[PDB]
DNA sequence: TAAAAACTATTATTATGGTATTATGGCCTTGGGC
DNA sequence: CAGCTAATGGCCATAATACCATAATAATAGTTTTTA
C-alpha cells in the first residue's frame, strides 16, 4: 500500500572510479540520483520506501554476512539527517572517503546480489505493493569467467522478477550512453514515455506528491427503485501541503498541545453542554444547538441522485466555481451500471445531455443542486487517459455565484486588428500540454525544507516557467504590440 | 450533569440515537452518582427512564447483551427513593415496566436475569408506597396489581419458565400488608 | 446598500381568493414579501422600509382624504432594520380585504420615497406595488406619478397570481397555475400596469411585471439596488511586449456562511465566560504543560521530524510582490477540457476605462482568441495584500457585454489516475440494445431542458440560477422560526424548499413508465 | 446445563482529506477653517 | 502652505486553522455448532 523503492550501485571495480573520464565517475552521477529520489520523496514525501545499498566491493554492510556488498540504509519513508547521513558522498574527497573509509570493490556475484538487494524486498514490515529497484551500472560484462554465474543470472534473474521484484538499468553513460545491447535482457526487468536520465527524474519530483489514493465511498440513487454506488475521487484537491506541525522551541518536540473550554469568566471550565452554537444581530442574540446546527442541515442522507438530463453545451461558461473533483460511479460491487452507467454516457454525451444530481457530502451537509457531464473514456493505443469514465461534477450555478456581477456598456474593436491579433497571438500561442504546470511558490519552501534535508546553503533553486520569458516575447513576436498601441491611441500608458 | 445532558442530546438527532457505549458508561457510573444523590426529583426520572425507554429495541446492537447490559445493571443498581420516582408515572409506566419486562425476558439472551431484578425491585418499591399509601394506592394500586395481574393469572395456562419466579414476588407484591385495603384472603 | 425600500402590498378580497393548490395571494404576499424580511435580516447593511397597506381595511396616510386615500394606511417608517420590524409581519398581519386604488398607493407610496429620504441619504430607491389589480383602475395620475419616481429614481416590480401568457409549484420552475386563471378584471388592471411599466422605465417592465409565485421561483427582488464589482486593481502584462492597468472583478464564486454558529455561552449565552483552551503540552513522558505559546515550526516528514522556525520560513519563502496580473502564454481551446478547468473563485475581468483604448484593443485580441478557440494563460497575484499565484483565464463571450475570467489552470501535480480497466471493454456486460434505446427515450422525457419558447431554449426543468441552493434556505426557515418564536423541533420545510428541490412531474410523470422500464428491463444485484 | 471452535458479522484503524472555521490578511475611508 | 493630514474610519483575500469525517486495511466480538 505504501511501497518499495530501491537505489542500488552495480560493482565490479571500475565503476565507482571515473573510467579515468574528466567529468565524474558515473558512479557519482548515479549518487545524486539517490539523492534525487529520495530527496524527491521529501517533495512527494511518500509513504513508499527507499532503499539505498552497494555491493560488489571490498568491505560489507549487510546482515547476510558475505563478500562485496554494502547495506547503507534500510528501506524508509526519508529522514533528514538520513540525507545528511548519506550526503557524505558527493565529491573526489567523498568519492574517496566514501570508497575507501567503507572499502572499495573487489568481486561480485550477480545473483547474490539479486538477492541481496531482494533480501531488502526481506526488510518489508509493513505494506508495499510496488517492488521496484534500480541497478547503477556501466558493467558491459558481469563476467566471462564463470558462465555458471551467468546462468545464474537468467536463472535467479527469473525467479526475483517472478518475485513481483523489478530492477533495470537506465540509460547511464556508458559509452553512447551504452553501446550494448546483446545479451542484456535479465540485467533489467496510461500511454507514456521513457527517458534515460536522472533530469527528468529530478524535475518531474521537485513538485510532485501522492499517488494512490481512493477513500470515501458515496451512492446515487438513481430513482427510488434502482441502485448505482458512487465513487468519491480527487483527481486532485489543488493539492496542498501537510501543514505547519506544532513542534515547541528549543524541545523541538511535538507540543502535544491540547484544546477545550476553561470558563472565561471565573476560572472554572466550560462544556459543550455548558454552551451553544449561536447567530446574533441588532438587538437579539440568537442560541441554537450545536446539534440544531448540524440536523439543519438534513434532507435526505449522503448519496446521489439522477435529477435529470441537459444539452452539455447548455452552460459552457457564463459561470464557474468550485470544481468538480472525479467521482467515478463504482461497478464491481454495483456494476451493470457497468451496462448502465455506460450506455448512459454513451447517449448521454451522444445526447449531449447529462445527469442532474442533487450531492449530499459526506455525514450530511445541506446538499445541493450540482449537474453531471457524462464523462466521456478517452485511450489511445497505450491508453493516454485524459477522460476517464465517469462523470464531471457540475456544480450548478446558484444565486451567491450571481450574487454581484456589473452589467455596463462595451466599446468594440475593429477587424483591422484582428488582421495582425491573430498571427500576433500564434506568436503569443503555445501548444501547451498537461504538464510542469503549478504553484512552485509553494514548491519552494519544500526547497527551504530540502534545505535542512541537505542541511546545505542554497535550494536546488530549479526552473519552471510560471513566469514568461523576455527573450522569447521580445523575439518571436516583436515590437508589433507599437503597432497595436498607436493603432487607436497615444497611450501614455 | 452534563454528561447527563449531552447524552440527553445524543439520543435525539443522531438517528434518533445516542451513542449506546456512551449511555453504558453515563448511566454506568451513574450508578454511585445516584448511590450518592439524596433524592433526584426533575429531570433523573426522564434521564433513566428514556435511557431504558429507548434501550428497548435493535439500535446500533453492539455484544448485543451490552444493548442489554445497560440496563442490566441500570435498573438494578437504582434502588433509591430517587428510585422511587415512577411511582409518579407508574399507572403509565407499568405498562412500560412490563413491556421491557416481555422485551428482554422474551428477547433470547444470556442476561434475563436483570429483567427479574429491576422487575423485582422497581417492582417492590412500587410495592412499598403501595404499603405506605391507601390514597395513591387503593385504585392505582389495583391499576399496578391487575397490569401484573393479567400475569398473574398469565402463568396458570401459559409457559413462562423462569418467570415463574417472577409471579410469586408480584404474587407477593399483591398481597403486603394489601389485605387491609384490598383483601387477599383468597389469596 | 444604503437605500430605502417601498413595499407596496394588497391584502385585499382578490389576494384573498380561495385558491387550490398555492396559497392566497396575500398569504403569497407575507411569504415573500416576509422572504424579503428574511433577506433583510440576510442583507444587514443600510437598507430601509415604510410600508404602504392597500387590501386592508382601515386608513393610515398624510392626508385621509381627497377620494383617494382610501384605504391606505401607514404601518412603518424607513429606519435600520430591527426586530420588532419583523415582530409586526409575525401580528399585524391578517387576510385583512377592503379596497384601495392604485394610483393611490402609488402616490402614497411617492411619498414614502418623498419626505424621509429628505433627511435619510440613500443613492438607490425602489418602489414594489404588489397586487393582483382588482379595483376600479385609475388612469388619472398615472404618468405623474410614474416620471416624478423617476425623479425618485424609482425601479418598480409588481407581483400578482399569474404569468402575463405533480402539484402546481408555489415556488420554482415557471408559472405554475392552469394559464387562464387569470380574473379578467385583474387584466385590465394588467393592462393598467402595462401602462405604468411601459411609461417608466419602458416597456421591458413588462417582464418585470410578476407574480407572487415566481416571487418564490426567482431571485428577482435580489437585483436591484446593490453594489458592482469593485475594481481589482493590476496590469495585466500581455508579454514583455504588453502591460495594461486592468480591473479584475470576482464573478462566481463560493458562498459561506455569515457567522460560525457563534459557540458562546449558554445558561447566560454571555461569551464572558466563553473562550477555548489554548492548552500547550510538552510533548512524552508525563509531556507537562508548556507556557509562552511560541514554539518553532516545523514538521516531520517521511520519517524525518522538521524542526524549522516561522522565522526561516518568512525569509526563505520567495513570493510575488504585493500585486501582478501577468499573460503566462496562449494556447488553443481543443486539447483542453472543461474538468481541466478548474478552480472555485472566478474573475469577471473589466477595464481600467475612462482612456478605454486598450480595453477596445483587447476586444481585439479576445476576437482573435475566440475565432480560434484561444486561452489565456496568466500569473494572477491578488493586490490588497501580498500574495502569488497563477492561473488560467479566459474570455467568456454573451454577446452583449464580454470579459476574461481568471481561474486556476489545473496545476501538474492535479491529476489524479488509477489503474482503472476500461469501460471500453464492456465484455463483461452488455444487454440487449431494446431495453437501451427505451430508457434513451426516458431519457428524454427526462431530458429537462428540452427546445422551448422556439427560441432553442431548452427550458432545463431545475433551470439552475434564480432557483438557490439550501444551506442557507433551510437556515433562513430556521431563522425566521427560531428567530421569530421559541425553540422547537425540525422549523417548517416548506415544499416550494422541495418544488425547488425536486423536479417537475411532467417530466418526471414522462419517467414513470419508464422508471417501470428500469426496474423491469434493468435488475439489481447484492 | 454450559461449553468448544467458530467462520461469520460487527464495530472497531487511520491518511487524507475535505468541509468548515479561525485569524487578520495590508488596504480604502474620515477628517475640518486655516 | 501647499493642501490636511494621515493614520483615522473600514477590510477583503488569503493562507492558515479547525472539525470532521472516511478506506485503507487490518480487530473485535459474535451468535450458531454440539458436548458435555
Amino acid at each position: 500500500g505504501r511501497d518499495s523503492l530501491i537505489f542500488l550501485v552495480d560493482a565490479s571495480k571500475a565503476m565507482f572510479e571515473s573510467q579515468s573520464e574528466d567529468e565524474l565517475t558515473p558512479f557519482d552521477m548515479s549518487i545524486q540520483c539517490i539523492q534525487s529520489v529520495y530527496i524527491s520523496k521529501i517533495i512527494s514525501s511518500d509513504r513508499d520506501l527507499l532503499a539505498v545499498v552497494f555491493y560488489g566491493t571490498e568491505k560489507d554492510k549487510n546482515s547476510v554476512n558475505f563478500k562485496n556488498i554494502y547495506v547503507l540504509q534500510e528501506l524508509d519513508n526519508p529522514g533528514a539527517k538520513r540525507i545528511l547521513e548519506l550526503d557524505q558522498f558527493k565529491g573526489q574527497q567523498g568519492q574517496k572517503r566514501f570508497q575507501d573509509m567503507m572499502g572499495h570493490g573487489s568481486d561480485y556475484s550477480l545473483s547474490e546480489v539479486l538477492w541481496v538487494c531482494a533480501n531488502l524486498f526481506s526488510d518489508v514490515q509493513f505494506k508495499m505493493s510496488h517492488k521496484r529497484i534500480m541497478l547503477f551500472t556501466n558493467e558491459d560484462n558481469p563476467h566471462g569467467n564463470d558462465s555458471a554465474k551467468a546462468s545464474r543470472a537468467r536463472t535467479k534473474a527469473g525467479d526475483l522478477r517472478d518475485t513481483g521484484i523489478f530492477l533495470d538499468l537506465m540509460h547511464l553513460k556508458k559509452p553512447g550512453g551504452f553501446d550494448i545491447s546483446l545479451f542484456y535482457r535479465d540485467i533489467i526487468s496510461v500511454h507514456f514515455e521513457e527517458s534515460s536520465k536522472l533530469e527528468d527524474l529530478l524535475r518531474k519530483v521537485r513538485a510532485k506528491e501522492t499517488r494512490k489514493r481512493a477513500l470515501s465511498r458515496l451512492k446515487l440513487k438513481l430513482n427510488k427503485d434502482i441502485v448505482i454506488s458512487v465513487g468519491i475521487y480527487n483527481l486532485v484537491q489543488k493539492a496542498l501541503k501537510p501543514p505547519p506541525i506544532k513542534l515547541y522551541r528549543e524541545t523541538n518536540e511535538p507540543v502535544k498541545t491540547k484544546t477545550r473550554t476553561f470558563n472565561t469568566s471565573t476560572g472554572g471550565l466550560l462544556l459543550p453542554s455548558d454552551t451553544k452554537r449561536s447567530q446574533i444581530y441588532g438587538s437579539r442574540q440568537i442560541i441554537l444547538e450545536k446539534e440544531e446546527t448540524e440536523e439543519l442541515k438534513r434532507f435526505d442522507d449522503p448519496g446521489l441522485m439522477l435529477m435529470g438530463f441537459k444539452p452539455l453545451v447548455l452552460l459552457k461558461k457564463h459561470h464557474y466555481l468550485r470544481p468538480s473533483l472525479f467521482v467515478y460511479p463504482e461497478e464491481s460491487l454495483v456494476i451493470g451500471s457497468s451496462t448502465l452507467f455506460s450506455a448512459l454516457l454513451i447517449k448521454c454525451l451522444e445526447k449531449e445531455v447529462a445527469a442532474l444530481c442533487r450531492y449530499t457530502p459526506r455525514r450530511n451537509i445541506p446538499p445541493y443542486f450540482v449537474a453531471l457531464v457524462p464523462q466521456e473514456e478517452e485511450l489511445d493505443d497505450q491508453k493516454i487517459q485524459v477522460t476517464p469514465p465517469g462523470f464531471q461534477l457540475v456544480f450548478l450555478p446558484f444565486a451567491d455565484d450571481k450574487r454581484k456581477m456589473p452589467f455596463t456598456e462595451k466599446i468594440m474593436a475593429t477587424p483591422e486588428q484582428v488582421g495582425k491579433m491573430k498571427a500576433i497571438v500564434e506568436k503569443l500561442r503555445f501548444t501547451y500540454r498537461s504538464d510542469s504546470f503549478e504553484n512552485p511558490v509553494l514548491q519552494q519552501h519544500f526547497r527551504n525544507l530540502e534545505a535542512l534535508a541537505l542541511d546545505l546553503m542554497e535550494p536546488e533553486q530549479a526552473v519552471d516557467l510560471t513566469l514568461p520569458k523576455v527573450e522569447a516575447m521580445n523575439k518571436r513576436l516583436g515590437s508589433l504590440v507599437d503597432e497595436f498601441k498607436e493603432l487607436v491611441y497615444p497611450p501614455d500608458y | 450533569r452534563a454528561f447527563l445532558g449531552e447524552l440527553k442530546t445524543q439520543m435525539t438527532s443522531a438517528v434518533r440515537e445516542p451513542k449506546l457505549p456512551v449511555l453504558a458508561g453515563c448511566l454506568k457510573g451513574l450508578s454511585s452518582l445516584l448511590c450518592n444523590f439524596t433524592k433526584s426529583m426533575e429531570e433523573d426520572p426522564q434521564t433513566s427512564r428514556e435511557i431504558f425507554n429507548f434501550v428497548l429495541k435493535a439500535i446500533r446492537p453492539q455484544i448485543d447483551l451490552k444493548r442489554y447490559a445497560v440496563p442490566s445493571a441500570g435498573l438494578r443498581l437504582f434502588a433509591l427513593h430517587a428510585s422511587q420516582f415512577s411511582t409518579c408515572l407508574l399507572d403509565n409506566y407499568v405498562s412500560l415496566f412490563e413491556v421491557l419486562l416481555k422485551w428482554c425476558a422474551h428477547t433470547n439472551v444470556e442476561l434475563k436475569k436483570a429483567a427479574l431484578s429491576a422487575l423485582e425491585s422497581f417492582l417492590k418499591q412500587v410495592s412499598n408506597m403501595v404499603a405506605k399509601n391507601a390514597e395513591m394506592h387503593k385504585n392505582k394500586l389495583q391499576y399496578f396489581m391487575e397490569q401484573f395481574y393479567g400475569i398473574i393469572r398469565n402463568v396458570d395456562s401459559n409457559n413462562k419458565e423462569l418467570s415463574i419466579a417472577i409471579r410469586g414476588y408480584g404474587l407477593f407484591a399483591g398481597p403486603c400488608k394489601v389485605i387491609n385495603a384490598k383483601d387477599v384472603d383468597f389469596m | 446598500n444604503k437605500a430605502a425600500v417601498v413595499l407596496c402590498m394588497d391584502v385585499g378580497f382578490t389576494m384573498s381568493n380561495s385558491i387550490p393548490g398555492i396559497e392566497s395571494p396575500f398569504e403569497q404576499a407575507k411569504k415573500v414579501i416576509t422572504m424579503f424580511v428574511q433577506r433583510q435580516v440576510f442583507a444587514e447593511n443600510k437598507d430601509e422600509i415604510a410600508l404602504v397597506l392597500f387590501g386592508t381595511d382601515g386608513t393610515d396616510n398624510p392626508l385621509s382624504g381627497g377620494d383617494q386615500y382610501q384605504n391606505i394606511t401607514v404601518h412603518r417608517h424607513l429606519m435600520l432594520p430591527d426586530f420588532d420590524l419583523l415582530e409586526d409581519i409575525e401580528s399585524k398581519i391578517q387576510p385583512g380585504s377592503q379596497q384601495a386604488d392604485f394610483l393611490d398607493a402609488l402616490i402614497v407610496s411617492m411619498d414614502v420615497i418623498q419626505h424621509e429620504t429628505i433627511g435619510k441619504k440613500f443613492e438607490k430607491r425602489h418602489i414594489e406595488i404588489f397586487t393582483d389589480l382588482s379595483s376600479r383602475f385609475s388612469k388619472s395620475q398615472l404618468d405623474i406619478i410614474i416620471h416624478s419616481l423617476k425623479k425618485c429614481d424609482i425601479s418598480l416590480q409588481f407581483f400578482l397570481p399569474f404569468s402575463l401568457g405533480g402539484p402546481f409549484r408555489l415556488g420554482g420552475h415557471g408559472p405554475s397555475f392552469p394559464l387562464k386563471g387569470i380574473t379578467e378584471q385583474q387584466k385590465e388592471g394588467l393592462e393598467i400596469v402595462k401602462m405604468v411599466m411601459i411609461s417608466l422605465e419602458g416597456e421591458d417592465g413588462l417582464d418585470e411585471i410578476y407574480s407572487f409565485s415566481e416571487s418564490l421561483r426567482k431571485l428577482c427582488v435580489f437585483k436591484k439596488i446593490e453594489r458592482h464589482s469593485i475594481h481589482w486593481p493590476c496590469r495585466l502584462t500581455i508579454g514583455s511586449n504588453l502591460s495594461i492597468r486592468i480591473a479584475a472583478y470576482k464573478s462566481i464564486l463560493q458562498e459561506r456562511v455569515k457567522k460560525t454558529w457563534t459557540v458562546v455561552d449558554a445558561k447566560t449565552l454571555k461569551k464572558e465566560d466563553i473562550q477555548k483552551e489554548t492548552v500547550y503540552c510538552l510533548n512524552d513522558d508525563d509531556e507537562t504543560e508548556v507556557l509562552k505559546e511560541d514554539i518553532i515550526q516545523g514538521f516531520r516528514y517521511g520519517s524525518d521530524i522538521v524542526p524549522f522556525s516561522k522565522v526561516d520560513e518568512e525569509q526563505m519563502k520567495y513570493k510575488s510582490e504585493g500585486k501582478c496580473f501577468s499573460v503566462l502564454g496562449f494556447c488553443k481551446s481543443s486539447q483542453v477540457q472543461r474538468r481541466f478547468f478548474m478552480g472555485n473563485q472566478v474573475l469577471k475581468v473589466f477595464a481600467a476605462r475612462d482612456d478605454e483604448a486598450a480595453a477596445v484593443a483587447l476586444s481585439s485580441l479576445i476576437h482573435a482568441l475566440d475565432d480560434l478557440d484561444m486561452v489565456a494563460i496568466v500569473r494572477y497575484a491578488y493586490d490588497k495584500r501580498a500574495n502569488p499565484q497563477v492561473g488560467v483565464a479566459f474570455p467568456h463571450i454573451k454577446h452583449n457585454y464580454e470579459c476574461l475570467v481568471y481561474v486556476q489552470l489545473p496545476f501538474m501535480e492535479d491529476l489524479r489516475q488509477y489503474m482503472f480497466s476500461s469501460l471500453k471493454n464492456s465484455k463483461k456486460y452488455a444487454p440487449t440494445e431494446a431495453q437501451l434505446n427505451a430508457v434513451d427515450a426516458l431519457i428524454d422525457s427526462m431530458s429537462l431542458a428540452k427546445k422551448d419558447e422556439k427560441t432553442d431554449t431548452l427550458e432545463d426543468l431545475f433551470p439552475t440560477t434564480k432557483i438557490p441552493n439550501p444551506r442557507f434556505q433551510r437556515l433562513f426557515q430556521c431563522l425566521l422560526h427560531r428567530a421569530l418564536h421559541p425553540r422547537e423541533p425540525l422549523p417548517p420545510i416548506q415544499q416550494h424548499i422541495w418544488n425547488m428541490l425536486n423536479p417537475p412531474a411532467e417530466v418526471t410523470t414522462k419517467s414513470q413508465i419508464p422508471l417501470s422500464k428500469i426496474k423491469t428491463l434493468f435488475p439489481l444485484i447484492e
